């Protein structure tokens, strides 16, 4: 009996009530997203603490197995899954405090409320309010009140425990022989032990860097027909030769663009794209929405689903009878069940999220033959990418017009397709360079080799020459900017949305020329092309089995993130902005003073 | 004379798959339509025996074995198979004269609180025989090291268990499978079917 044949028994009695447990405890949580009831939070609360110490002890049994004497490699990877430390390696009171930190960061930015204009009366909350002011508005003043005054309660609040916090992270990361929590992070990027298909924790900042590098002139022609558009609508606030003000991006952060198309939409005269007058007069509903997503996936090729996700998906609210969280998300509870939990409208953006979630789906009964350990992603972007794949692909005009929400009346020209590549560039593209800077600043603070006391001063000096983003107003080291996101308070890698874009323009690409199609990347349409299926299906059943490196290779033939598939998507846009905005200065100032 | 056909396929309680229940069935008349009650066959395989052409020949033996699987291990019950159950719970021998019957039992399997009555074995020393039922339940030793009775690390006790809840899918859900082996011994047969 060798170590490793040892190591295969007991990853065998483990990939057993691990999947049992699981379920366990994803049925709990289903049933509590569904119903929100005290019971179901004891449910909850019984089933995870159940699962969280099966693996503590499973983690703590395997900590036998050593890996330098394993051959072979998906035993080495369910292992390397099982005996991570995690938080066990700090001490008793050091991890207490760490979850401390964690909850009360969570609950300071969940509850969260501004209260500075006149009396603390008038507070408005995330979902409605601050996002409904942040997102339309048309007042400088009003902008920066709401921007200056998150900025400044929270970050006060969040500066204390998040230095502390970074810490005992880094501190954790240290003792799981790793060099930083950024590290730490990154080493979800890694692969060992396979020649030719390979990779490092630095190679990963590495191709990012060069990855941006690539992108920076499409971002920066974006950038500069954004400013040209914002400077009409709101005069003397911004200069013509400076860089972009933080809080008129649309959201909190500046995260996304895609809120700032109404004054940038070039052609006003001709109406967008939209289906939401003809599926409501066609009697569309929630199973009608669904059937037609799962006819686009089998006329690609993926198999059907379950007959029980019909039965046991929550699709629709049931009105206000229960109280039921309907955040889109698609549900793999374990043995078989696959489940789908949205509210859904019949509405254009609800379609295509149920696209979204299908294709996550699809992607979860792909690798359901998998043991419990290696049923995910091969990267954390993979599943994302995958999804959106079906999500752009499910909105083309072709495929519209081909299920009927289009009528045939309807033509395509070149100004519909600047519009529609116009505001995906204001999605996709407008989030790079933000997510970079973002994961580049958090992995030079868990680096620890620049100092403390000018973690705001380097934050905003990054964001002025990556992003192009300058701070409105002066500030001093008592703020926490970052940590106001959600990802950065509630420790989440960032990295995935950076990736996700490339990849998922890989896939596409990928995709469409397996498919037989001729013409622009932005109208392809994977839809009945089994051998595009079946291409997809190759990577989509292995899951983290094989390595990304070599998942990435069995769609697309390359090894790694590559920018010209979304430079090839958005060629026409490019040439479009390069053609139009020549008489006006494309970057950023870099002796702009306030 | 009727021998329990009926009764072997509409039984309350169906045995597991690791300790299963074989019935010798002999002294009989065929009567084979009993057995087509059932609808919702979900496998009718008929190795080495026309489906159609069971009411004619006679066998001196016939025996019915009786156990629940998952809905995805019902094609291990077939000769030259090999997995979990095909090699450690119920193996069938590579000629296998008979019939292999299985349907969908979700509901009078399963329960919510889940099914765990319904044991399969995961682990054991050396892979089973033709026709062979191991139920002892002493713990594997899976290295180098003696168990000394019941034991935790690297030891490990060999049955393990299936939960059978109905919201599973449908290759995880209840599958009660019945096995007709047809034995063809040199001696006058004493189960026949009916011709006038
Ligand atoms: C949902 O919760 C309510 C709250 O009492 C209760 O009727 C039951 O637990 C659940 N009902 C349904 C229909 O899910
Ligand atoms: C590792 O073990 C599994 C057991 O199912 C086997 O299929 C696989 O081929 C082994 N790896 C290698 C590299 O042989
Ligand atoms: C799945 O789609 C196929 C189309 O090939 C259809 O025949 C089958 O009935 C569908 N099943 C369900 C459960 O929708
Ligand atoms: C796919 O093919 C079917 C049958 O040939 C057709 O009805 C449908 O419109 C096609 N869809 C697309 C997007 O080509």
């Amino acid at each position: 009996s060798t170590i490793e044949e040892q190591a295969k028994t007991f990853l065998d009695k483990f990939n057993h009530e691990a999947e049992d447990l699981f379920y366990q405890s994803s049925l709990a949580s289903w049933n509590y997203n569904t119903n929100i009831t005290e019971e179901n939070v004891q449910n909850m609360n019984n089933a995870g603490d159940k699962w969280s110490a099966f693996l503590k002890e499973q983690s703590t049994l395997a900590q036998m197995y050593p890996l330098q004497e394993i051959q072979n490699l998906t035993v080495k990877l369910q292992l390397q899954a099982l005996q991570q430390n995690g938080s066990s390696v700090l001490s008793e009171d050091k991890s207490k405090r760490l979850n401390t930190i964690l909850n009360t960061m969570s609950t300071i930015y969940s509850t969260g409320k501004v209260c500075n204009p006149d009396n603390p009366q008038e507070c408005l909350l995330l979902e409605p309010g601050l996002n409904e002011i942040m997102a339309n508005s048309l007042d400088y003043n009003e902008r920066l009140w709401a921007w200056e005054s998150w900025r400044s309660e929270v970050g006060k609040q969040l500066r204390p425990l998040y230095e502390e916090y970074v810490v005992l992270k880094n501190e954790m990361a240290r003792a799981n022989h790793y060099e930083d929590y950024g590290d730490y992070w990154r080493g979800d990027y890694e692969v060992n032990g396979v020649d030719g298909y390979d990779y490092s924790r630095g190679q990963l900042i590495e191709d990012v860097e060069h990855t941006f590098e690539e992108i920076k002139p499409l971002y920066e022609h974006l950038h500069a027909y954004v400013r040209a558009k914002l400077m009409n609508a709101y005069p003397s606030y911004i200069s013509p030769i400076g860089c972009l003000p933080a809080h008129l991006l649309g959201d909190m952060w500046g995260r996304f663009w895609t809120n700032l198309y109404s004054l940038t939409v070039p052609f006003g005269q001709k109406p967008n794209i939209d289906v939401t007058d003809a599926m409501v007069d066609q009697a569309w509903d929630a199973q009608r929405i669904f059937k037609e997503a799962e006819k686009f996936f089998v006329s690609v090729g993926l198999p059907n689903m379950t007959q029980g996700f019909w039965e046991n998906s929550m699709l629709t609210d049931p009105g206000n009878v229960q109280k039921a969280v309907c955040h889109p998300t698609a549900w793999d509870l374990g043995k078989g069940d696959f489940r789908i939990l949205m509210c859904t409208k019949v509405t254009m953006d609800d379609f295509l999220t149920a696209h979204h979630e299908m294709g996550h789906i699809q992607y979860d009964m792909a690798y359901a033959a998998q043991p419990f350990l290696l049923r995910n992603g091969a990267n954390e972007g993979f599943h994302e990418a995958v999804g959106e794949i079906m999500s752009l692909s499910a909105a083309t005009p072709k495929h519209l017009k081909s299920i009927g929400l289009l009528s045939p009346d309807f033509q395509e020209d070149n100004e519909t397709e600047i519009n529609f590549l116009l505001k995906q560039a204001l999605t996709i593209v407008g989030t790079l360079p933000f997510t970079y800077m973002l994961e580049k600043w958090r992995w030079m603070v868990f680096k620890g080799e620049i100092p403390k006391d000018q973690w705001m001063k380097k934050w905003w000096e990054m964001k002025r020459e990556i992003v192009g983003v300058v701070e409105p107003v002066p500030h001093d080291e008592t703020y926490c900017d970052p940590a106001s996101l959600f990802h950065v308070s509630n420790d989440y890698s960032f990295i995935r949305y950076y990736t996700r874009t490339l990849y998922q323009f890989q896939f596409q690409e990928a995709l469409c020329q397996a498919a037989k199609h001729e013409g622009p990347l932005h109208k392809c349409d994977i839809s009945n092309s089994t051998e595009a299926g079946q291409k997809l299906f190759n990577m989509l059943r292995l899951g983290k089995s094989e390595p990304w490196t070599l998942a990435l290779e069995n769609v697309v033939g390359a090894k790694n993130m590559n920018v010209r598939p979304l430079l090839n998507y958005f060629e026409p846009l490019f040439t479009w902005l390069k053609d139009q905005n020549k008489n006006s200065f494309v970057g950023w100032s870099t002796d702009w003073s306030p | 004379n009727l021998c329990p056909f009926h009764e072997v396929f509409n039984a309350t309680t169906f045995a597991s798959v690791y300790a299963w229940n074989r019935k010798r069935i002999s002294n009989c008349v065929a009567d084979y339509s009993v057995i087509y009650n059932f609808a919702p066959f979900f496998a009718f395989k008929c190795y080495g025996v026309s489906p159609t052409k069971l009411n004619d020949l006679c066998f001196t033996n016939v025996y019915a074995d009786s156990f629940v699987i998952r809905g995805n291990e019902v094609s291990q019950i077939a000769p030259g198979q090999t997995g979990n159950i095909a090699d450690y719970n119920y193996k069938l021998p590579d000629d296998f004269t008979g019939c292999v019957i299985a349907w969908n039992s979700n509901k009078l399997d399963s329960k919510p609180s889940g099914n765990y009555n319904y044991l399969y074995r995961l682990l054991r020393k050396s892979k089973l025989k033709p026709f062979e039922r191991d139920i002892s339940t002493e713990i594997y030793q899976a290295g180098n090291k003696p168990c000394n009775g019941v034991a935790g690390p690297n030891c490990y006790s060999p049955l393990q268990s299936y939960g059978f809840r109905p919201t599973y899918g449908v290759g995880h859900q209840p599958y009660r499978v019945v096995v007709l082996s047809f034995e063809l011994l040199h001696a006058p047969a004493t189960v026949c079917g009916p011709k006038k």
